[PDB]
């Protein structure tokens, strides 16, 4: 039973239905590209990301001296048909090595069922779906059916691993923070993984370590699936809610400042960082968020653009939302079971958790400094495997994270850039 | 001799500012030098929040100021898009009056015509028929 279906190959021929040439909104208009339905509501493009950003059209690097150490440029990257297999079946088998997880299975199936509001029209009371949360997917006479989607893995821009989750916004909403949602587009790429050190003290010292092990693309995608849960759901966090880092005294020394949400998405001690008082009101914020969605879908009078019922489309938020539902029909909200739902996303959909169940060697707090950037082919089987990644069973790999060690598994990991 | 000094970027508060039509808000900032063109995260303009909104005189004032009108946000709409689709008749005037291009396209291929006639608005999408038939 696994999470999908399809062996796709780059070369397969477009069927219109899973394998299909689509339009992403963009500031320009640009011609479709190849994308892959991997899952319900869950598409990949295998082509490096020119098209989200408007500034970004290239992948033309800054001059040599603006570079900032910490990056990797590389404009021929994904950009031959072999690549853009080996991307593909790379970021296949990273779904199937997070489903194959209670808790990945759990993040999954949390992604699929978070459909984006439908807050988009103009009308009080009639429910309509945001076009920036759909895709144009093309069909057999060159017409475009517009489709409905929740998650977008796409590759990298001109800076190879700024890994990130990114959607649309809206005019007069803002729906990663109001409980509505949006499409997620994530950059990523699993052909490419960052060096750290297993010693804490050298991890979190810029001027020491070489990249003595390397992290698993499948807790990087994790930590950005995270990303893409909060968001899916309206519940993040405004990304200028930064942290003074008073903890490491080389980012006080530069003044750096890490947000509450990627702190939040990392967990463990991190997530400890946001005081009560924070905390706190962010829960009774978005608790108020979920109230005025419960709100608009009892005053839901009609519904435009498909052929579903007024009636089914509350219901799909009210698996959502996990909405109470009272003797006459009208959406409540119960403190307790939103509770629930909220301590879930924040809390326990953590890169530290999936650390945990993956028996993984990985950084040991988001405030660290990245040592090295390794590129890795996980498709081969005596490379990496869904229920074990690099530590292979059976084998010398599997003691002591062997396997992520990239001097004694050196032939599964070639540096590229030295960031120490 | 006047010299102050801005403690926050001015171009968010005037985006705010026409978000939530504060006119003295804007026509404030405007005076300390807040950019007409500044952009959020998204691509939107003040020009942009001021129309969707349906502030008339913010519209005006900023567009006496040098704004865009025929910028674009990140999927393609210009502020003439967005007031048709929110049912502003006056905002889509002045717009059109000052040379905004009745046949912009967003990442769909929708013109303002095709927004306003998919959000039920009738005599907006009469004048934008008009202005393109010219
Ligand atoms: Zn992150």
């Amino acid at each position: 039973s696994p999470f999908v279906n399809k062996q796709f190959n780059y070369k397969d021929p477009v069927n219109g239905v899973d394998i299909a040439y689509i339009k992403i909104p963009n500031a320009g208009q640009m011609q479709p590209v190849k994308a892959f339905k991997i899952h319900n509501k869950i598409w990949v493009i295998p082509e490096r990301d020119t098209f989200t950003n408007p500034e970004e059209g290239d992948l033309n690097p800054p001059p040599e001296a603006k570079q900032v150490p910490v990056s990797y440029y590389d404009s021929t990257y994904l950009s031959t048909d072999n690549e853009k297999d080996n991307y593909l079946k790379g970021v296949t088998k990273l779904f199937e090595r997070i489903y194959s997880t209670d808790l990945g299975r759990m993040l999954l199936t949390s992604i699929v069922r978070g459909i984006p509001f439908w807050g988009g029209s103009t009308i009080d009371t009639e429910l309509k779906v945001i076009d920036t949360n759909c895709i144009n997917v093309i069909q057999p006479d060159g017409s475009y059916r517009s489709e409905e989607l929740n998650l977008v893995i796409i590759g990298p821009s001109a800076d190879i691993i700024q890994f990130e989750c990114k959607s649309f916004g809206h005019e007069v909403l803002n729906l990663t923070r109001n409980g509505y949602g949006s499409t997620q587009y994530i950059r990523f790429s699993p052909d490419f993984t960052f060096g750290f050190e297993e010693s804490l003290e050298v991890d979190t010292n810029p001027l020491l370590g070489a990249g003595k092990f390397a992290t698993d693309p499948a807790v990087t995608l994790a930590h950005e699936l995270i990303h893409a849960g909060h968001r899916l759901y309206g519940i993040a966090i405004n990304p200028n809610r930064v942290f003074k880092v008073n903890t490491n005294a080389y980012y006080e020394m530069s003044g750096l400042e890490v947000s509450f949400e990627e702190l939040r998405t990392f967990g463990g001690h991190d997530a400890k960082f946001i005081d009560s008082l924070q905390e706190n009101e962010f829960r009774l914020y978005y608790y108020n968020k979920f109230k005025d969605i419960a709100s608009t879908l009892n005053k839901a009078k009609s519904i435009v653009g498909t052929t579903a019922s007024l009636q089914y489309m509350k219901n799909v938020f009210k698996e959502k939302y996990l909405l109470s539902e009272d003797t006459s029909g009208k959406f409540s909200v119960d403190k307790l079971k939103f509770d629930k739902l909220y301590k879930m996303l924040t809390e326990i959909y953590t890169e530290d958790n999936f650390v945990k169940f993956f028996k993984v060697l990985n950084r040991k707090t988001y405030l660290n400094f990245d040592k090295a950037v390794f590129k890795i082919n996980i498709v081969p089987k005596v490379n990496y495997t869904i229920y074990d990644g690099f530590n292979l069973r059976n084998t010398n790999l599997a003691a002591n994270f062997n396997g992520q060690n990239t001097e004694i598994n050196n032939m599964n990991f070639t540096k590229l850039k030295n960031f120490t | 001799h006047h010299h102050h000094h801005h403690g926050s970027d001015l171009g968010k508060k005037l985006l705010e500012a026409a978000r939530a039509g504060q006119d003295d808000e804007v026509r404030i900032l405007m005076a300390n030098g807040a950019d007409v063109n500044a952009v959020d995260m998204h691509g939107y303009t003040p020009l942009h929040l001021a129309a969707a909104v349906g502030h008339l005189e913010i519209v005006e004032v900023l567009l006496k100021a040098g704004a865009d009108v025929n910028a674009w946000d990140q999927v393609g709409k210009t502020p003439l898009h967005l007031a048709a689709k929110w049912g502003h008749l006056e905002i889509v005037e002045v717009l059109l009056k000052h040379g905004a291009d009745v046949n912009a396209q967003d990442w769909m291929g929708r013109t303002p015509f095709d927004l306003a006639i998919d959000n039920g608005n009738e005599d907006i999408a009469e004048v934008l028929q008009k202005a393109a038939k010219l």
